[PDB]
RNA sequence: UUUU
């Protein structure tokens, strides 16, 4: 990976900050703190604006700040799509994504999965975990704000439409008093991830659900800085990388999953010390073979490294003129503050013939969301 | 007739005659592999393999090809189940091992330690299956089994992981060096007060002795085993046996530079001239060798020859500038000289061009960054000082996986751990350390020990100290304080004050023998008199709460003040505690002395504590007199100062602070986020700071 | 309230039945005693680093290497019988910075496609100190004390399962090329520019992929190399191609990769892995002359299992070059040329609004017809010659034309004299517009809005543009597709566009036969008017090339005509240096000794 | 006999000794694949890049790639440290030029008019597109056309890398730095955009 | 006053 090309993008697309985005092989999904979710279809022709082809759903006043999509297909014809998502209040909500046969247009169904007893919880992040032959049923893991992990496991049928959630097990804090989960992963290998505020790791088995390892990414604890704000695995080694603070710094730690030893760290010079990052590291993302790492910074700037010799290969800036259409540039926010260079919450890799458009056909694609309230969308030049 | 290129056309237009001969295929990727074209011959063994599935030689030929280029996963799935299918083949069994061994070589030079004795326990559990099951020996297995041997030695933290049990029946199932080394089987099974790296080093000379060209191969082996074996363990009979077998590796060649290196290094300090003279008949007969030369320089260093070193690097520099051995010789030689600056220059590129694969570029720069930053006078907020540490901890734990039980080492993380506040490692770091003092101790049984012992209890005291762990810390700094009393010295003082700092801040914390603490500060401060340690005494002192205590920590802060004059941390601490008095005299005399600062001491106060303490004055004694003039003026003096502008504008504190002009943390930015009262912002600020109280108190009280 | 509280009581927000900005109720504005107690009389259990100041003091056989084991025993494999299989094994008796063998082992932390300094090259293909006292040695070499304690070129005159097959049916010099390059050598092919020279390269890709192997294509011009990277992207199915330029790496591992001679050098010089698997490098261009042009130096320093394929234009010096190839890297090369051109080319000269023919189909010289030009005009373009021109080819339907102007200004002067005449319909200016929309996206709003773009836009929207060095890099790219689309119709060029590129035009024309280099205005060489003048014909598509001399006012020189357009071709020249960089790395190699590399050379 | 000269003069400079050997000036100008190799090594291998800023450096060596064959009057410099750099690698150029002439080495003609054109023409729009200004701007300020100013910086690039490598041999760590932070500086926008090939 |  080292030309990307810009080939569509969205601005004014949300009305307050797109805090995540995720993608499928149908569509990209965004949630922002308005409360609404916006479905863009992936199959855009040439000249065609991404606002045309949007749908958009509303779920909580209180805004969204997590979402993840699961697409598979469950039977020989049967194709089901759900939209997971959490709100700012706490609650964990469910919608199954379908289209009309003449009309083509997103239709969004609620579903009901998670008990009485369950909603009392406030959780925080969420992932699915799909089929991948390490066990016949999908997964899904989630942190709340007491630090404890949870575990489902999904039935769609009980073919016969009846989702149903179980619950496998709860896994606590290493910790006493116990902290905050910020971030949270699962493998396909079977291995669960939890990031803590105070700069601790925790890596669990799925199947039995105990602890394994336990090692500290602080550089020094003189002071209560360094929370993890990313934690992900390697599609296919066994490494995890993660995205923790350094005191108005933004750093990036290897670890090998098998032992569980220190492997490095990415830096680059910057206005001494390792740091990867300006003002902080906020995403992380590998790509499909797993050679390549993208992190999303709050000083505006997507930069690319090489895993193996722990090396920066390129960087892409972000500004608020690169929106095709002039008049949805915002240039100043609310308090008539620039964003001439804003800040990227996150940022997703697509898998190639996911996205089709402008010569995105047989390349790896790529997605990210601006604090300028945009959606911007690239492609790896070449192919493959 | 092993002409291989001669081939290549012949099997590429045989192939062009007839696309699917399969043996035309292995033969054409044959070939490619022994004309370095592996990725070709890689693609034409896939291409076979894909005519004919079932072909098991042309799959393990694959494996050997996708091994010389660096895919150990894909050859180690290959290689297995082709061992599977047949178990028969001894070729199979041997590639299988030989990929294991450089998949293990290559994790150790990567530095992924963990797995390499890992890939090496099961190198040799294929060893041993192999010799006990198939009875097939040759040269080459044993020769792999020696070098995995060599893993746990070098990773010394992971040598009790070592194979006892299979090595017993490996070497249970198959004379001239033999009376100088007496390494034997049966004297290694009756052995007593063995430690395990001498066990792991006799192991590994057995390897080589049991396997001109491969006479002089075999001699030179062991010569290198037992070379090994000398540097590990420091005994003259495996220098005299190494000796032997390298004159007899060059009585029969005589033609190879290792030799010739072997040789030098082995008669290092019985004479130098035959140093000298092995390793100049070494670099004529390989001048692209760049070893030879550091060498050559270390053999000048240990006679003290500082001149003959000097050129010598300036040469190798010249040769070799990506390695970092001469870098750390001319560090070494500066360092002898005088010069500092250089001396740690020269260590840091060292260090950097290491990337971790040395273990003195590591213990050099850890020492040379603890020295350079141990009495400079430099505060916590530097950042350029708390990476160098943090680097130099990073540095130490990679040293402790290879060379562990090192004391000067250990000693050295114990101090950078006390600095950097990690009082976890630093308490297993000291139990070693304990340890290992005392299991030396208790052999020679000498006295000398003691003061050594009674300086680890101090900083052992100090860790429990900080981790919280009142009693052990009471206890080691009464050990401490009585193990060595009498004693006048320089480093009896250190410890003294140490210990009594220990004592009396663990009885004040929480064993509330308020009078046990006011004799030891009230002893600490006859012994010594300096403004941090009188203020923290002060301040102890004021939080006991006696009339008594608070009397003497001001008379003690006003004689401090009278002897050496006027500081602004001492001032603030009596502003302090007499606001906390309410002192209307005092009160009045600090205000006036408070407001006519000079500017040197303005600068220096970077976090605005004086203007902070003008403000709480004035408005506690003048009714409700606005004060905000201190802050205006200092808005003037320091615009760009994120303190002063809280109490002026907060727009503008978070303009200053948004786009780096100023170094700002997590929590700090969400707390600026909030402080806006809208619901985008809000919902920013809870965003970066989850466990933020203020930031979801503001997003509920929205609506 | 911890944090538990506060987010319980969130949970009570319901949802009811647009977004609003909304406003906290929230008042974020004597206790002011436990911050100062917090703040300056508060003890801690973490000394502070000051204290440690005062309470903390600081406390040859390891530093060596010892030499690591050593192998000389391996496995041989011994087939039996007819369709040889394996059948038994027997027991039978150097990395990058030690030897210079293709055999050395590979290093994987390295690059394998740029390589580094501290890896020797490989072995090009083709090209006292025992100062002892009683006994044992005491100086050490380069120093003054110890250690004191203290195989030919053939013309050739004009395959059963053939690698890559075409519809039309291919040329003669084409089937010999495709042939020798078959029998397993070198070929040199000398032709006229788009007489199918790329059927040879293309040949050359697909044999290279069928045996496993792997290609280099390069050129002396990077403008050439994305060109070439796209047809060859839109030509082959199969088989990848990459490109790779000084910073930025497209496919690393594909069969084909595209490069300029000056990277090529470079890895050579430093032992890429690359050139391990590579069985061809074509030298494209190599006639080109400027005073990057190193294609010799990367002849002399390839290993000796790679195969060359060298396209170049009609030149009379070709079996000198090739000659010297061969007998240096003893190669069998062939040399191949052929002097036909699809289309033939017709010389007019326009005066007094007539275009007069001065050489017929045949190259033959009229004189009369110069005559009756000399005559009729009894000095440069006025500001209404060129709509005339334009005009008059219109109603002949002459378009589209080119038209050479060897000055940047000139160029964009001549283009403005043409407001008021329009070449594109209402679809084709939509279509035009959308391109060029879709074209610039990747750009920021400041980018899109530069003076050049504008100006482009507002010309390319009628069929006019301008070629010339002075434009942005894509500008140049957008101007040559939307060409090669058939859209422009009439393009004011410099001799940048004369160069190897997609030039489908019916008509050429020159503002002047004289071109100003380096110190002093100098008339255009027979070569370069030959590569310029040789474009003017479609294949298939038109009858005839027509190519127009204009003079204004004043009758040309028959001496200088004559020299320019009918003259004796230019020759290959030597562009062989000697740099201080050269003779420091081969000094640092220590192996090919600089005086080897010169008497190696064609000027020895 | 140019291949006998040269090795003469690289012996007086100290590049070489009497047996052929690389020195340390000799290994430094083996990376450096400029047409003047000897200046840079100069400039380079002593200490008085030191107090420079990245954005200075990077301006600085803008003289090595441009033509400089202009017809303007040159703007005053905009850094003092600019200027004094400027007088440093003249004296280096002039005594370098002594060296060559001593020998009797037939020189280029761009070798022979270093000193007479104006190649310190563009240290000016080098430096302010290192800044961060906008490519209108920089044009506005600018004596030449849009592909000389591509050229230039796109040269610049390579011109980073290679003292990357010079200044890792050397032994400083300082400019190894400040090459990789100027060489993130002056990769972007226009100048570096995708070709519409790709 | 082209080419780079």
């Amino acid at each position: 990976s080292k030309v990307f090309i810009a080939t569509a993008n969205a601005g004014k697309a949300h009305d307050a900050d797109i805090f995540s985005v995720s993608a499928c092989n149908s569509f990209t999904v965004s949630c922002s703190g308005d409360g609404y979710l916006k479905v863009w279809d992936n199959k855009l022709l040439d000249n065609e604006n991404p606002k045309d082809k949007s749908y958009s759903h509303f779920v909580h006043k209180s805004g969204l700040h997590h979402v993840d999509v699961l697409q598979a297909i469950e039977r020989d014809a049967f194709e089901l799509c759900l939209v997971a998502t959490t709100s700012f209040s706490g609650d964990l909500l469910f919608y199954r994504i379908t289209r009309e046969d003449e009309t083509k247009k997103v239709i969004f169904e609620k579903l009901d999965l998670l008990d009485s007893d369950m909603k009392k919880h406030s959780f925080w992040a969420l992932k699915w975990g799909a089929s991948n032959d390490r066990l016949l049923s999908h997964r899904l893991v989630a942190t709340d704000v007491k630090g404890t992990t949870y575990i489902w496991k999904f039935h769609p049928f009980a073919l016969n439409w009846s989702p149903t959630l179980e619950l496998q097990g709860t896994v606590e804090s290493p910790m006493t008093p116990s902290q905050f989960a910020t971030s949270v992963d699962i493998s396909e290998r079977g291995l669960i991830a939890t990031g803590f505020n105070n700069g601790t790791v925790q890596i669990s088995e799925l199947s039995t659900l105990r602890p394994l390892y336990n090692f500290e990414s602080q550089h020094s604890m003189i002071n209560n800085s360094n929370s993890i704000r990313s934690v992900k695995f390697s599609p296919q080694g066994s490494l995890l990388a993660i995205a923790h603070d350094s005191n108005s710094f933004g750093c990036i730690t290897l670890y090998e999953t098998e032992f569980g030893e220190r492997i490095g760290s990415l830096s680059v010079p910057t206005h001494l010390g390792e740091f990867a990052h300006s003002s902080w590291v906020m995403s992380l993302s590998f790509n499909d073979s797993g050679e390549t790492l993208c992190s999303a910074g709050w000083d505006g700037k997507l930069r690319f490294w090489d895993v193996k010799t722990k090396e920066r290969i390129t960087t892409l800036n972000m500004h608020c003129d690169d929106i095709e259409i002039e008049e949805d540039i915002l240039a100043v926010d609310e308090h008539g503050d620039s964003l001439a260079e804003p800040g990227v919450f996150d940022v997703k890799f697509l898998k190639k013939g996911w996205r089709s458009g402008m010569g995105a056909d047989l390349n790896e694609s790529l997605c990210c969301v601006c604090l300028d309230r945009s959606i911007r969308w690239f492609r790896e030049a070449g192919g493959k | 007739k092993q002409e291989e290129s001669d081939s290549i056309e012949w099997f590429q237009s045989a192939l062009r005659v007839d696309p699917n001969d399969v043996e035309s295929w292995v033969g054409l990727g044959q070939a490619y592999h022994a004309c370095g074209r592996i990725e070709a011959s890689i693609k034409v063994f896939d291409k076979a393999i894909q005519l004919r599935p079932s072909h098991t030689f042309a799959q393990y030929f694959k494996a050997i090809s996708l091994c010389d280029v660096g895919e150990y996963l894909e050859s180690l799935d290959i290689l297995e189940k082709v061992c599977q299918e047949a178990a028969t083949e001894e070729s199979f069994q041997i590639g299988l091992v030989e990929v294991l061994m450089r998949c293990s070589l290559d994790l150790y030079s990567q530095g992924f330690l963990l797995k390499s004795v890992s890939i090496a326990k099961d190198t040799i559990e294929r060893i041993k299956i192999i010799i006990s099951e198939l009875k097939c020996e040759n040269q080459q297995v044993w020769i792999y089994l020696s070098q995995v041997l060599r893993l746990f030695i070098w990773i010394e933290s992971k040598v009790d992981t070592l194979p006892v049990e299979s090595l017993v029946s490996i070497f249970e199932n198959s004379e001239e060096i033999d009376s100088v080394d007496n390494i034997k089987i049966d004297t290694l099974l009756d052995s007593t007060t063995d430690d395990n790296v001498s066990i792991a080093c006799k192991f590994l000379i057995l390897a080589s002795k049991y396997s001109g060209t491969v006479r002089a191969s075999y001699w030179y082996n062991i010569g290198i085993s037992e070379l090994t074996a000398f540097i590990t363990l420091k005994e003259p009979q495996y220098r005299d046996a190494a000796i032997f077998a390298f004159k007899k590796s060059i009585q029969l060649q005589s033609n190879t530079s290792e030799t010739w290196i072997g040789l030098g290094i082995a008669t290092m300090d019985i004479n130098f001239r035959v140093s000298q003279h092995c390793f100049i008949k070494a670099t004529a007969l390989e001048p692209k060798a760049t070893n030879t030369w550091f060498n050559l320089a270390m053999l000048g260093l240990k006679k003290k020859d500082t001149e003959f070193a000097q050129q010598v690097l300036n040469k190798l520099q010249s040769l070799a500038p990506q390695d970092s051995s001469p870098w750390l010789g001319m560090a070494l030689i500066l360092e002898e000289q005088g010069d500092i600056i250089g001396s740690s220059k020269l260590f840091a590129h060292s260090f950097i061009l290491s990337n971790g694969r040395s273990k003195a570029a590591q213990f050099m720069y850890a020492k040379n960054v603890l020295e350079n930053h141990i009495n400079n006078g430099d505060d916590e907020r530097d950042i350029e000082t708390v990476e160098k540490l943090t680097t130099a901890s990073i540095a130490l734990e990679q040293f402790f996986k290879k060379s562990p039980d090192s004391q000067f080492a250990l000693q050295c993380a114990l101090l950078t751990l006390e600095r950097l506040h990690h009082y976890e490692n630093a308490n297993e770091l000291a139990n070693r350390l304990i340890g290992i003092l005392e299991k030396k101790f208790e052999k020679t049984q000498d006295e000398r020990e003691l003061f050594n012992f009674a300086i680890i209890k101090g900083q052992f005291a100090r860790i429990h100290l900080g981790l919280g762990n009142f009693e052990l810390s009471i206890e080691n700094a009464d050990l401490s304080q009585g193990i060595i009393s009498e004693s006048s010295d320089e480093k009896s003082m250190k410890t003294k004050i140490s210990n009594h700092i220990c004592l009396g801040l663990s009885y004040f914390f929480l064993n509330d023998f308020d009078q046990t603490l006011n004799q030891f500060q009230e002893l600490l401060s006859i012994s010594k008199d300096s403004k941090h340690l009188v203020v923290l005494i002060a301040k102890v002192l004021y939080d006991v709460g006696e009339s008594d205590t608070k009397e003497i920590a001001l008379q003690e802060l006003t004689e401090y003040i009278a002897t050496s004059g006027a500081d602004l941390l001492v001032t603030l601490t009596i502003a302090a505690m007499s606001i906390l008095d309410d002192k209307r005299e005092d009160l009045s005399i600090i205000l006036e002395e408070l407001k006519a600062l000079p500017l040197s001491k303005q600068i220096i106060d970077k976090h605005k504590d004086a203007p902070y303490l003008i403000e709480e004055i004035t408005k506690r004694l003048y009714r409700n007199d606005t004060g905000k003039q201190v802050w205006q003026r200092s808005a003037y003096f320091f615009p760009n100062n994120l303190k002063v502008w809280e109490r002026l504008d907060k727009n503008i504190q978070r303009r200053i602070a948004s786009n780096g002009q100023n170094k700002v943390t997590a929590e700090e930015m969400s707390k600026l986020y909030c402080e806006s009262k809208n619901l985008r912002s809000i919902q920013r600020g809870m965003f970066l700071c989850p466990w933020n109280v203020t930031a979801v108190k503001a997003l509920n009280e929205c609506f | 309230s911890s944090i538990q509280e506060l987010y319980q009581s969130l949970k009570e927000i319901t949802n009811n039945a647009l977004f609003e900005d909304r406003i906290t109720k929230l008042d974020f504005e004597k206790h002011a005693n436990d911050i100062i107690k917090d703040r300056f009389l508060r003890p801690s259990n973490a000394l502070p680093w000051s204290l440690l100041d005062m309470v903390q003091d600081v406390p040859y056989k390891e530093l060596l290497k010892v030499p690591d084991p050593i192998n000389r025993t391996s496995y041989q494999f011994k087939r039996t019988g007819l369709e040889g299989k394996i059948s038994g094994y027997k027991e039978e008796v150097a990395n990058a910075s030690n030897s210079l063998s293709i055999t050395r082992s590979i290093n994987h932390n390295q690059n394998s496609v740029r390589g580094s300094t501290a890896q020797l090259p490989f072995t090009p293909g083709g090209i006292l100190l025992h100062k002892d006292g009683q006994g044992l040695f005491d100086i050490p070499e380069g120093m003054n004390r110890g250690i004191k304690p203290m195989e030919w070129a053939h013309v050739v005159d004009l395959i059963p399962n053939p690698a890559r097959s075409w519809p039309f049916e291919l040329d003669t010099f084409q089937k010999e090329a495709v042939y020798h390059l078959e029998q397993g050598d070198s070929v040199f092919v000398a032709a006229h520019t788009s007489a199918g020279k790329t059927v040879v390269a293309e040949y050359a890709i697909a044999m290279a992929h069928r045996n496993m192997t792997k290609t280099i294509y390069t050129s002396p011009i990077k403008a050439l190399s994305n060109q070439k990277f796209r047809d060859f992207k839109e030509t082959f199915d199969d088989v990848n191609i990459g490109l790779i330029t000084g910073d930025v790496q497209i496919n690393p591992d594909a069969n084909c990769l595209i490069m300029t001679t000056e990277i090529l050098r470079s890895m050579l010089y430093r032992g890429a892995d690359l050139i391990r698997d590579v069985e061809f490098v074509i030298f494209d261009e190599v006639h080109y002359v400027n005073d990057g042009v190193v294609w010799e130096e990367v002849i002399i320093m390839l290993p000796q299992h790679v195969k060359f394929i060298l396209l170049s234009a009609t030149v009379p010096n070709t079996y000198e070059f090739a000659n010297w190839i061969g007998r240096t890297k003893q190669k069998n090369i062939y040399v191949i040329s052929t002097p036909k051109r699809p289309v033939p080319l017709e010389i007019n000269i326009w005066a007094k609004k007539e275009l007069i023919p001065v050489i017929n189909q045949n190259s033959e010289f009229l004189e009369a017809n110069f005559r009756k030009h000399k005559e009729i005009l009894n000095d440069g373009p006025s500001k209404k010659t060129w709509p005339e021109i334009v005009n008059y080819l219109r109603k002949r339907e002459l378009l589209p034309m080119v038209v050479f102007v060897f000055s940047k200004k000139r160029c964009e002067e001549y283009a403005d004299w043409l407001e008021g005449i329009n070449f594109c319909n209402n679809k084709e200016k939509s279509q035009i517009h959308m391109f060029i929309e879709k074209s610039i996206t990747r750009l920021k709003k400041e980018d899109r809005d530069l003076p050049q773009i504008l100006k482009t836009r507002s010309l390319l929207e009628r069929g006019i543009a301008v070629h010339h060095g002075g434009l942005l890099p894509i500008v140049k790219e957008l101007i040559e597709i939307l060409f090669s689309k058939g859209f422009i119709k009439v393009l004011f060029a410099t001799e940048t566009f004369a160069m190897g590129l997609n030039l489908p035009t019916r008509t050429v024309i020159f503002s002047s036969i004289r071109k100003h280099d380096g110190n002093g205005l100098r008339e255009l060489t027979p070569g370069e008017f030959t590569q310029m003048a040789g474009r003017a014909g479609r294949r298939g598509l038109d009858s005839t090339g027509t190519v127009i001399v204009m003079a204004y006012n004043s009758p040309l020189s028959i001496a200088t005509f004559k020299e320019v357009t009918m003259g004796v071709p230019t020759r290959l020249q030597s562009q062989f240096r000697l740099t201080y960089n050269m003779i420091l790395n081969l000094l640092r190699i220590e192996a090919l000794r600089v005086e080897e590399m010169i008497k190696y050379s064609f000027s020895e | 006999p140019d291949y006998e000269k040269r090795l003469a003069v690289l012996k007086d400079t100290e590049f070489i000794d009497q047996n052929h050997n690389v020195l340390l000036k000799g290994r430094v100008a083996c990376e450096i694949n400029s047409g003047y190799e000897l200046v840079l090594t100069e400039l380079i291998l002593d200490n008085f890049l030191g107090s420079f800023e990245p954005e200075e450096i990077v301006a600085l060596l803008s003289v090595f790639v441009y033509e400089g064959k202009t017809r303007e009057e040159e703007p005053p410099i905009v850094t003092p440290r600019l200027a004094k750099g400027k007088q440093r690698i003249e004296e280096i150029y002039k005594k370098m030029l002594c060296v060559f002439n001593t020998h009797q080495i037939p020189l280029t003609q761009d070798e022979a008019e270093f000193l007479d054109r104006k190649r310190f023409a563009m240290m000016n729009v080098v430096y302010e597109w290192a800044r961060g200004l906008s490519f209108k701007e920089i044009m506005e300020m600018s004596p030449e056309a849009e592909g000389t100013v591509v050229r230039v910086i796109t040269w610049l690039d390579e011109i980073c890398r290679e003292v990357k490598t010079a200044s890792i041999i050397i032994g400083n760590s300082t400019l190894h730095m400040k090459m990789s932070r100027a060489q993130e500086l002056i990769k972007r926008d226009i100048v570096f955009a995708a070709s519409l090939y790709l």
